[PDB]
RNA sequence: AAGCGGAGAGGUA
């Protein structure tokens, strides 16, 4: 006996992070493997945007401080480490941050340009007092999976770049469960269900968009020996 | 290193020096623990190496009489019931009464629960008798411990090899770039950071007046006025860094004795050696095999593991005969393509990313103008960063130099360092081991909810070296990690009697207190274990033994039988691979004998011993063992042709005699004997050299200097 | 065949190639002193020809000379007189 | 000087041999031969 | 006198070689090492070291 | 093969990389290739890949206690600055992984090259050349994951029901592909027994007498077994021609199978097949589900009621001291007498309370590690412990690692935990001195000739008889005669002859000799060896890194001295 | 305790210590 | 985007039912997500005909033996399930195996109904040297997998049927591998390597075509969501 | 085209 149903694949929505796909019915054994692989590319090469490096005015490298600032400047780089931004752009693209006098500066006062978005506008990056004041300027660019810093001396730029690190992934915590129906008379299936939570940067929709893509392009080259 | 190494090199008593014992003729009696240090001298902490027993630390709570003889504090009891007095006692003392054990019960009134009690007589013999004869008894436990030793939790169920294994490594890790506190620790983590002096102190009380990265201003009560000025980014004597961060606001109010900024190790006034990690116990495709750590990859990318290393360089300013040495910035024709950071005076400038060769600081010596000639200072081999501070010394401006030099110059270099293969972690348990591979974050095993672990741990080592800590502590890691509410309905279940209030309920991320000798007994670990709150979900990820259910990262399906999995304190040992690589194909060679050079600092060879060639010899190997010890040694005529044959492609000449011999032979006829060497018919060989062809082929320095074009 | 393919290093095997000397301490000599002819040969061949002949097989890409001595000796091209 | 020399090679290769045996480890014993057959070469000369 | 004066007490070895004059033949393996040559054991000895290879006849004549 | 780091294998690799940049165009003179390579000019990775083929390197490691300390790898590029070493030659380098170091060397010439490659090759090397014993062996975790594979558990899923009355025997397969098809599925377990028709593994000895007789060509011959699925995966990795072993595999059985097939086969196939038994233990170890928790550390059900019990006896014999009938040494020999029971009553209860499969139990059963009085410490009552001076203290401790000991208790224990190791850094001088004297003595002994042709011999007892009439193997036979040449002609009963002069002492001869009736023997020894400077092959013996006779010209003075000093460093007084 | 601004870490001790370090 | 290496896939012919084939060079992690999913793919996919049921005469109360033939019911079993069959009707159909006098008799004499095909039409079934005879009775149906025996699914029908494991997979084994290999200066590339043995029914090359074809349709299910989503492109041929 | 030897202390396997 062989079954005639095909696969489909269903959506549920539970805020706008989570989400959970229902595949069914599968092949018994299925289930597991075709999981991991959705699990194993999701969480590796997903197209994303990140800062590269910043300037701030009177500094001249990572291993100083600036007057009127709580904090020194590497502090403020593992601050900035957690921004969470968005571009379109097809190159590197700069945003400017200026604040002077008493108070906090923090992600809320970064100006993008056109085709630039700040996702997390409430982030704390440092605290300033009555003599204090920060300019700093960001660049950012797109790419996928992890980088790290890019020395200042292979690009031709000026003594007061500090390059930083970067991670593109926008997608934060994948998982999935598995229930098989054992039943007699030979009549067995499995059914997925592929849990997705993403960085807010984009929709757990458009994920799982890209991962199919990158799989059925991957996977075609063995199709062709016809 | 840290803090801790500074207090514990304090506090140390040595028995050897001028008027002591020797380090190789000391014997086996006076490496061993006598009876009567119980209190005055830790019997864990010592080295494992040949100073073993010749070196020790005090105790906590001994002190030192004026004749020099060490004390304890003992609390009297009298006529059975335990009294609040404390006298402070000697050996001699010591060995005449009846002293009773640290941990006995005492029935909130002074008189003993159980008849019979341990005791320690006059000679040191413990015995169990009646209560009815004692006359003293211990302050409190770990008062015979040092105070690197009262920092493990759950000392009692290890074995003392690998408790002084971890007191001794405790002392090694590096100052990391956050410094989080232990999520489970003893009470001794305060009282060792305010007293080793790496935190600032508020003197007095009053309200803060300014805060910022550098100074905090205080205005007391009575109108005074102090600011505290702030070390940042400072090299200390093994090349770690030194930092000070405030920990305080604006418009809050301190108190005398409370800290006002952090440390090196520091966090919020405790120490903090560490990070904590989410450990799994199994064997994994041998990658752990013997000892070896399988880590994240998620602890390079957010920079968990990750320490700043400085670096000190110096040059002088010498007034050699012929002339006077100077600091300038026209090095004899060199392209102007590498003088591009020094700016005018020869010294490079504050910021620069500098890398192995180039310059640092810019000089000339006189030759004897058509003399100068270029002696500059140049980042060795293996080295790299960011400038981060010069300091000139000038003999025109009343600074005291040393007569013969006018300028000195000091440059300091910095640089960031992550974890990777080869380094070494450790634990305070004993557990010890180099990273063998890092995995990527989407091949690791991960819990139900989808979390992967952070580092695996081999089980065959545990059993066999009797440490069970760390499963302990990890059982109690992942309590207070998750945190627990005791369901108390219906009255307080029978394992939680003894459980003091407000350690029934606790929340997230909570912080708990095992000390080293009274601590969180089994029952009670097995009873909060069964008893832990939900995670976002309504799901118990580890059930009542302390197992949780993992998924394969590679293949996809779940692993066949539950693994333990908990939270570990793990510390970075200083013992970096990047400072453990040398290779060396020609280098600098020495001047009485033409063996090459030793050491890392200067291109050094590898010793090749006796052992090695016995080795070589029961291998039977003649040619292997001939080449070793001749051309690639010192035979000084070889080198040179070995190096032409070599780029030439032709074929490795035949070797010579070493001048080791003739050097041995000089000696002995030196020493007024007659040594010669004889042919086959008398006609004793001359040995004298002969005319070689001194024409420098292929035109290259042999290596002694790298390359100068 | 017991075995499989070797890889590298271990081709061919010395199960075989000791059955055409006395002891592993002639097989050493034997296939040393061809390599540096073939070496020889090899650097001299520009100028005028010398007395010495060889490869006798075929030669691969990139191959190290006492490779080639190893799998002449391995196919019985060579003879040697023991002293 | 009672037994002559075989009994002596043999009590010394059996009583240095009990003594790594003891303790579990295996040597095979032509390899203490070959130390004990150096201590038995020389001879001692009473008259000339 | 090489092997016993590189072994131990060396003065006494010395002296005694001095006074008796005597003489070293160097044919063991520790004096074939100090002073640079092949040591007489292994592929070492007169037997495999004087080895004369030759491609075959047959060989040289087919190719 | 070895992983060597780039940049030191640039740095050990220069001339040569110097010469095929020039070779290739890429530079002008040496000069220029000298600069592009010392500057790490991104030219040189491609040139640095094929410079290294087939071109062997030493590996060492201090202290060179023996001859494997220094053994020659292949190397291969990887991304890093650490060595990797594999892992079954770490019994003979005697490394872990907890922070060791190790130095590389190069060779150069022609006969250098072809010595480190015939001669030093770490693939020719594997029986230790002190007793014969195999080195790279699977230890540690490989024996838990072959020894889990190949365990039969009764009443498993899909197990062999000779079921009747309705319905046929349900659980034999016709292949090993169907019972690899039926596991991944769920339906059958990998330990449970079954009947397989197997067609490609060599039948027992028995069986093969048994079905075909005269002899079994196994390349297509079917016939049907009764084993586990686990037995036929271990199986498929022995050789082809090898006869099917179906037994549990503990560590004497694996050394069993390693000896048999380093003795009959030639020496590449071995090399061959530990790497694949290496392979499959690996595998099998992750998903053997050996764990440590607290409650897999179970306790004596009643250790309470033995303590109790046996502290009457003491306080009779102190009452018995304080009434002055006893003197001090009578009373500490009597408490010391009666402590010594109650320990191994502690651990009996313990032994016989543990289920089979407990992951603390199938470490030390499968001869992985450790032994039983680490348990009964971890799980039962750590016992007596000692004075400094040595004395046995007549106070035991009570209290086990997993209950935690009390203050004093964990003070007197660290009496004797730290004079033996202050004992162990004042072992290795005496050692080292031991064979240093040991090898200076030793150095004119080299193998000469091949027969000096004498008839002075030894006496080899050669196993004892009994009064009941019954032969019994001398318990150290091993390692008293054989590798060994018989030196006259062993006859029985004034018969024939069973063994004739000059000839190995193998097992067979051994035992045919042995099953006839005759007990001593004469063997040819290095004592009585007639040659005049150094020995000869055949009045020393068999090679035992080798299996076979000794070559000409082997310095053989100095692996005695090497093999007898060597083991010094684990003998306490 | 007896420390101003000392951070709360309860403790599983069951003794009471008489003598400060 | 682009990888700027394009994967390619090349063949070795071991013998004409099994092969092995190798993917080089994959991205860092690539020869996991490709390999196990193919593997199982491979083996519980491919449709195909099995033996399901047989039925002998003379055999009703007890499976112990028969008269005339040389062995038992096990052995008849074992030999039936090694029997390659290709069906094209979907329902079950039925087959007869009839044998009179000595000599042994193999597959050439099911005498298959239009529609099933032998494949190995000398395979030994058994061998009657007892002047009996045999006549066994066989139901053959289609499907996929490996599907353990149906416990009696007509049980007031039939009384002598004795229900058999079906194998329809036409792959028998299927094993893989992953090396590292060296782009440029990156020493950690992978290589996945995938030995196959399968049945006489199919060729290698022809189910590992078959398991490319029911894959690209089964993450076009996940594609379908957003037809523009900037995945990862590899480009032409 | 130009140097690099002793003494002491602490550590790693
Ligand atoms: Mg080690
Ligand atoms: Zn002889």
């Amino acid at each position: 006996m062989l079954i005639s149903q095909r696969p489909t694949l269903s959506e549920d929505v539970l805020t706008d992070n989570r989400s959970q796909f229902v595949i069914e019915p599968l092949e018994p054994g299925f289930g597991y493997t075709l999981g991991n692989s959705l699990r194993r590319t999701l969480l590796s090469s997903i197209p994303g945007a990140a800062v590269t490096s910043i300037r701030i005015d009177g500094v001249l490298h990572e291993f100083t401080t600036v007057p009127g600032v709580k904090e020194d400047v590497t502090e403020i780089i593992l601050n900035l480490k957690s921004l969470v931004v968005s571009s379109e752009e097809d190159e590197p693209v700069t945003m400017y941050l200026r604040k002077q006098g008493p108070g906090e500066v923090t992600a809320g006062d970064i100006v993008p340009p056109a085709g630039v978005t700040v996702h997390n506008p409430g982030m704390h990056i440092a605290t300033l007092n009555d003599k204090g004041k920060l300019e700093v300027e960001l660049v950012v660019e797109r790419g996928r999976g992890y980088v790290p810093a890019v020395q200042n001396r292979a690009s031709g730029a000026e003594i007061g770049r500090i390059p930083v690190d970067s991670i593109y992934s926008p997608v934060l915590k994948v998982t999935y469960k598995v229930d098989a129906t054992r039943v007699e008379q030979r009549t067995d299936f499995d059914k997925l269900i592929l849990d997705v939570e993403t960085k807010n940067s984009i929709s757990p929709r458009d994920a799982l968009a890209s991962a199919g893509k990158t799989l059925v392009e991957l996977f075609g080259l063995a199709r062709e020996l016809n | 290193n840290n803090p801790l190494s500074g207090l514990t090199h304090k506090r140390r008593l040595s028995a050897l020096g001028p008027g002591g014992l020797s380090r190789e003729r000391a014997g086996l009696e006076v490496r061993d623990v006598h009876p009567s240090h119980y209190g005055r001298m830790c019997p864990i902490e010592t080295p494992e190496g040949p100073n073993i027993g010749l070196i020790g630390s005090l105790s906590v709570y001994a002190r030192v009489n004026p004749f020099g003889f060490i004390e304890t504090p003992y609390r009297k009891v009298v006529d059975g019931v335990v009294s609040d007095e404390i006298v402070y006692l000697t050996a001699d003392e010591e060995d005449r009464h009846v002293v009773a054990q640290a941990n006995s019960p005492i029935d909130a009134d002074g008189r003993f629960v159980e008849p019979r009690v341990l005791v320690r007589r006059k000679a040191g013999e413990v015995e169990y008798v009646p209560s009815s004869e004692v006359d003293y008894m211990d302050v409190s436990p770990r008062q015979m411990v040092s105070v690197a030793t009262a920092m493990i939790p759950f000392l009692e169920h290890d074995d003392a090899n690998r408790a002084l294994m971890g007191a001794n490594m405790q002392r090694q890790a590096v100052p990391l770039v956050r410094s989080e506190a232990p999520l489970v620790g003893t009470g001794m983590e305060l009282r060792a950071a305010i007293d080793a002096g790496d935190v600032v102190v508020a003197e007095e009380s009053g309200v803060i007046e300014e805060v910022s990265a550098d100074y905090i201003t205080v205005m007391h009560d009575n109108g005074t006025r102090r600011t505290y000025r702030m070390r940042k980014f400072a090299r200390s004597n093994h090349g770690t860094c030194a930092n000070q961060c405030p920990i305080v606001d604006a418009g809050d109010r301190v108190e005398a004795g409370q800290v006002i900024a952090d440390g090196p190790c520091t966090d919020d006034g405790e120490m903090a050696l560490g990070k904590n990690l989410l450990v799994a116990i199994m064997p994994w495709e041998g990658h752990n095999y013997e000892d070896a750590i399988i880590l994240s990859n998620r602890l390079v990318e957010e920079d968990v593991l990750t320490s700043i290393h400085i670096e000190e360089h110096e040059i002088d300013a010498r007034d050699t005969k012929l002339g006077a040495e100077e600091i300038t910035r026209d090095i004899p024709n060199i392209s102007d393509e590498v003088l591009a950071d020094l700016d005018e005076r020869g010294i490079v400038r504050i910021g620069a990313e500098v890398r192995d060769g180039d310059i640092l600081v810019g000089k000339v010596t006189p030759k004897g103008a058509r003399e100068v000639r270029d002696t500059s200072l140049k980042v060795p081999h293996g080295e790299s960063g960011k400038v981060i501070g010069i300091r000139v010394f000038s003999r025109e401006d009343e600074d005291e130099l040393p007569a013969g030099v006018n300028e000195l110059v000091r440059v300091y270099v910095a640089q960031k360092r992550k974890i990777s293969d080869g380094d070494k972690l450790a634990g305070r348990h004993g557990n010890k081991g180099v990273i063998g591979k890092i995995l990527p974050v989407e091949d690791m095993p991960f819990l139900a909810d989808g979390t992967p672990v952070d580092i695996i741990l081999n089980t065959h080592g545990v059993p066999r070296r009797m440490n069970i800590g760390q499963i302990l502590e990890t059982h109690l890691g992942w309590c207070a990690h998750s945190g627990w509410k005791v369901d108390a309905a219906k009255g307080v279940p029978d394992w939680a009697a003894r459980l003091p209030d407000e350690l029934l309920e606790a929340q997230p991320n909570a912080i708990v207190s095992t000390p080293v000798f009274d601590g969180a007994q089994e029952a009670e670990l097995q009873g909060l274990l069964s008893c832990t709150l939900p995670n976002r979900d309504g799901d118990v990820l580890v059930d009542a033994d302390g197992k949780a259910m993992l998924f394969d990262g590679r293949s996809g399906e779940p692993f066949p039988y539950p693994v333990t999995v908990g939270y570990m304190y793990i510390m970075k040992l200083h013992h970096l691979v990047d400072d453990k690589i040398h290779a060396r194909s020609t280098g600098p060679y020495s001047m009485i004998t033409q063996q090459p050079l030793g050491g890392k600092a200067q291109f050094g060879g590898q010793r090749f011993g006796e052992m090695e060639c016995w080795a070589m010899q029961a291998y039977g190997a003649a040619y292997t063992l001939q080449e070793l010890l001749t051309i690639k040694s010192d035979d000084t005529v070889g080198r040179v042709k070995v190096y032409e044959a070599i780029v030439k492609g032709e074929n490795i000449p035949e070797p010579g005699i070493p001048e080791s011999f003739k050097v041995l032979l000089k000696e002995l006829q030196s020493l007024c004997l007659n040594v010669e060497v004889l042919s086959s018919d008398g006609a004793a060989i001359e040995l004298r050299e002969g005319e070689d062809e001194d024409l420098e082929r292929a035109a290259a320095n042999l290596g002694i200097n790298l390359s100068r074009n | 065949g017991g075995y499989d393919t070797p890889l590298g290093i271990t081709n061919p095997p010395i199960d075989e190639l000791l059955d055409r000397v006395s002891s592993k301490y002639a097989l050493v000599i034997y296939a040393a002193k061809r390599a540096r002819q073939i070496n020889d040969y090899y650097n001299q061949l520009g100028e005028g020809i010398l007395e010495y002949v060889g490869p006798l097989v075929e030669p691969g890409l990139q191959e190290k000379p006492l490779s080639i001595a190893l799998r002449e000796i391995h196919a019985d091209l060579l003879e040697h007189t023991e002293g | 000087r009672v037994q002559g020399p075989r009994e002596v090679q043999i009590h010394l290769v059996r009583e240095v041999q009990e003594v790594y045996r003891a303790q579990g480890v295996s040597i095979h014993d032509k390899h203490i031969e070959v130390i004990v057959r150096q201590m038995l070469r020389r001879v001692t000369i009473i008259d000339s | 006198w090489l092997s016993a004066a590189s072994f131990q007490e060396t003065t006494r070895v010395l002296t005694d070689a001095a006074i008796n004059c005597r003489s070293d033949k160097l044919n063991g393996l520790k004096e074939n090492v100090i002073i640079g040559k092949l040591i007489p054991a292994g592929t070492g000895i007169n037997r495999y070291r004087n080895i004369a290879v030759q491609p075959t006849e047959e060989a040289r004549a087919a190719a | 093969q070895c992983g060597l780091p780039k940049l030191m294998a640039l740095e050990l690799f220069k001339p040569f990389v110097m010469k095929r940049l020039v070779d290739l165009n890429h530079a002008q003179n040496i000069k220029s290739a000298k600069r592009m390579v010392e500057r790490q000019r991104p030219q040189v990775w491609d040139v640095l890949e094929e410079v290294i083929a087939e071109h062997p390197v030493l590996l060492n490691r201090a202290p060179t206690l023996h001859r494997l300390g220094i053994q020659a790898f292949e190397p291969m590029l990887v991304e890093g600055k650490a060595i990797q070493l594999h892992p079954l030659v770490c019994e003979a380098f005697n490394a872990d992984f907890d922070g060791d170091q190790m130095a590389v060397h190069l060779p150069l010439s022609a006969e250098a090259q072809a010595e480190a490659r015939i001669l030093m090759l770490s693939s020719n090397n594997i029986l230790s050349p002190a007793s014969g014993r195999p080195l790279a062996m699977p230890r540690l975790d490989m024996v838990t994951g072959l020894y889990y594979l190949t365990t039969e558990v009764p009443g498993d899923t899909g197990e062999y029901q000779p079921a009747s009355g309705d319905h046929p025997e349900t659980g034999v397969y016709s292949s090993p592909a169907e019972a690899i098809m039926a596991a991944d599925r769920g339906v059958l377990s990998v330990r449970a027994k079954i009947k397989v028709r197997l067609t490609q593994l060599r039948p027992p000895v028995e069986i093969e007498a048994e079905l075909f007789g005269h002899s079994g060509w196994q390349p297509g011959d079917a016939w049907m077994a009764e084993t586990t699925l686990g037995r036929v995966m271990f199986n498929e990795l022995l050789p082809l021609g090898y006869p099917f072993v179906n037994k549990q595999m503990h560590k004497k059985v694996q050394a069993a199978i390693i000896n048999d097939l380093a003795e009959r086969y030639p020496m590449i196939v071995v090399a061959q097949t530990v790497d694949k038994l290496k392979d499959a233990g690996f595998y099998w170890a992750t998903r053997s589900g050996v764990t440590v928790s607290m409650a897999d550390v179970l306790v004596p059900p009643r250790k309470k009621e033995i303590l109790d019990h046996y502290e009457e006896r003491a306080d009779k014999v102190e009452k018995q001291f304080q009434r002055g009938a006893l003197n001090h040494d009578e009373r500490n020999e009597a408490l010391v007498e009666i402590w010594k029971e109650a320990t191994d009553e502690v651990g009996q209860a313990l032994r016989e309370h543990y289920p089979d499969d407990n992951p603390i139990i199938t470490i030390v059963d499968s001869g992985a590690t450790g032994n039983f009085t680490q348990t009964r410490t971890l799980a039962g009552m750590k016992g007596l412990v000692t004075n400094p001076k040595g004395e046995f203290i007549p106070r035991p401790v009570k209290s086990s690692f997993r209950e935690g000991l009390t203050v004093l208790e964990y003070f007197i224990n660290t009496h004797g935990a730290r004079k033996g190791l202050a004992d162990t850094a004042l072992r290795t001088a005496d050692s080292g001195y031991l064979t240093r004297r040991l090898v200076d003595v030793s150095q004119d002994v080299i193998v000469r000739e091949h027969d000096c042709q004498t008839e002075r011999g030894i006496v080899v007892e050669l196993a004892e008889r009994a009064p009941d009439g019954t032969l019994i193997r001398d318990p150290y036979i091993e390692t008293s005669a054989y590798a060994r040449t018989l030196g006259t002609d062993a006859v029985d009963e004034a018969g024939n002859v069973i063994v004739e002069r000059g000839q190995d002492l193998g097992d067979p001869e051994i035992d045919a000799l042995l099953a006839a009736g005759i007990t001593q023997v004469k063997v040819r020894s290095v004592l009585t060896c007639a040659t005049s400077t150094g020995v000869c092959a055949t009045c020393y013996g068999r090679s035992m890194a080798t299996g076979k006779l000794v070559d000409i010209g082997e310095a053989v003075g100095i692996v005695a001295a090497q093999s007898i000093g060597e083991p010094g460093t684990q003998l306490t007084m | 305790n007896s420390v101003p601004g000392a951070p709360n870490r309860v403790s599983f001790a069951k003794l009471r210590e008489p003598l400060e370090v």
